[PDB]
DNA sequence: GAAGCCACATCCTCT
DNA sequence: AGAGGATGTGGCTTC
């Protein structure tokens, strides 16, 4: 947990945590790097193991039936709200389009270095 | 044919739910029927609003008159009417001059719409 | 029955009209889900065509306006006070021949307006019914 | 507590 | 693989 991802993203314990804030929480946890990580290109990340992310998402949401199929539908709902977009052509690769730099307080390069993303 | 009187002595319209979910197709296709005589092809448009929403967002609020009947194919209400409050329909039959028939407290639109208590 | 017999009274009595007679606040309802820039070019260009969507904010009663009698410098005016538009258009509202009069700021896309009975057209129409 | 508002969770049709 | 429509579900806030 390099930095308080969900915290700086607006999450305040009040009510359920949102999917994008959850994914951010995973992308800032050096340990969750095997199934989800930054591609090194801005705020673009890729789920190297969709099923593992879904499982944890389900677990954090108490929705055991949850699978990547359902999770991706949550991401697609972000397209219009301009929070996360899809990288056309790259399988399981998405990108935050909101102002993460303001929320997190760090720039992509900085967070990558901090998270030692190769 | 379950029609209802409108605010105009020359027009009638089908029955609308008292409460309904926004962007949700209606249970029965909306219709506008002219008492007098209206030339086929005449356009008919619907609009809504009230003190909380001066102009609700609608979908497919246009129809053509045929045999004194204007069939609105999948008219949807997107704008919300407010807690407890209702919308005021404004039907407009484009003749020369154009005729307009209102219908106050026509329908209430909300996020969830009809829903059993928890 | 394109109109109601008590055309004159129906307007001088019923609340629906009385509250719309005063200089009520009006506003452009068109394309409310688009950049203000667009709503401006759309509203004006449409006015030059003799039509526009205006609603009485207070009561929330919307209306589709047709700026013509029965291009029209007389009704859709764009002179008086550069930047404004003093539109005008008749119509049969709830069996009551009336006329719409108001103005809108070519930038703010709103303004004031009102209604008023139509002696002449009411008469004519009242004749067609006999 | 009802009645709103949200962010999904589920299921599915189509490309 | 992935876009997006339809509709229900549980957390929370406002009336």
């Amino acid at each position: 947990p390099v930095i308080p991802a969900a915290a700086l993203a607006g999450y305040t314990g009040s009510g359920p945590i949102q999917l994008w804030q959850f994914l951010l929480e995973l992308l800032t946890d050096k340990s969750c790097q095997s199934f989800i990580s930054w591609t090194g290109d801005g705020w673009e990340f890729k789920l190297s193991d969709p099923d593992e992310v879904a499982r944890r998402w389900g677990k954090r949401k108490n929705k055991p039936k949850m699978n990547y199929e359902k999770l991706s539908r949550g991401l697609r709902y972000y397209y219009d709200k301009n929070i996360i977009h899809k990288t056309a052509g790259k399988r399981y690769v998405y990108r935050f389009v909101c102002d993460l730099q303001s929320l997190l307080g760090y720039t992509p390069e900085e967070l990558h270095a901090m998270l030692d993303v190769k | 044919g379950e029609l209802v009187r409108t605010d105009s002595p020359n027009f009638l319209c089908s029955v609308l739910p008292t409460h309904w979910r926004c962007n949700k197709t209606l249970p029965i296709a909306f219709k506008v029927v002219a008492k007098g005589d209206v030339p086929d092809g005449t356009l008919v448009t619907v609009m809504a609003g009230n003190d909380e929403n001066y102009s609700a967002e609608l979908r497919n609020a246009t129809a053509a008159m045929k045999n004194q009947v204007a069939r609105f194919n999948d008219l949807r209400f997107v704008g919300r009417s407010g807690r407890g409050k209702s919308f005021t329909l404004t039907i407009t039959v484009f003749t020369n001059p154009p005729q307009v028939a209102t219908y106050h407290r026509a329908i209430k639109i909300t996020g969830d719409g009809p829903r059993e208590p928890r | 029955p394109r109109v109601v017999p008590d055309q004159r009274s129906k307007f001088e009595n019923e609340e629906f009209f009385r509250k719309l007679s005063r200089e009520c606040e009006i506003k452009y309802t068109g394309f409310r889900d688009r950049p203000h820039e667009e709503r401006q070019t759309r509203f004006q260009n449409a006015c030059r065509d003799g039509r526009s969507e205006i609603a009485f904010v207070a009561t929330g009663t919307n209306l589709s306006l047709q700026f013509f009698p029965a291009p029209s410098r007389e009704y859709v005016d764009l002179e008086r006070e550069a930047g404004k538009v003093y539109l005008k258009a008749p119509m049969i509202l709830n069996g009551v021949c009336v006329i719409w009069k108001g103005w809108i700021d070519l930038h703010r896309l709103d303004g004031m307006g009102c209604l008023e009975f139509d002696e002449e057209r009411a008469q004519q129409e009242d004749a067609l019914a006999q």
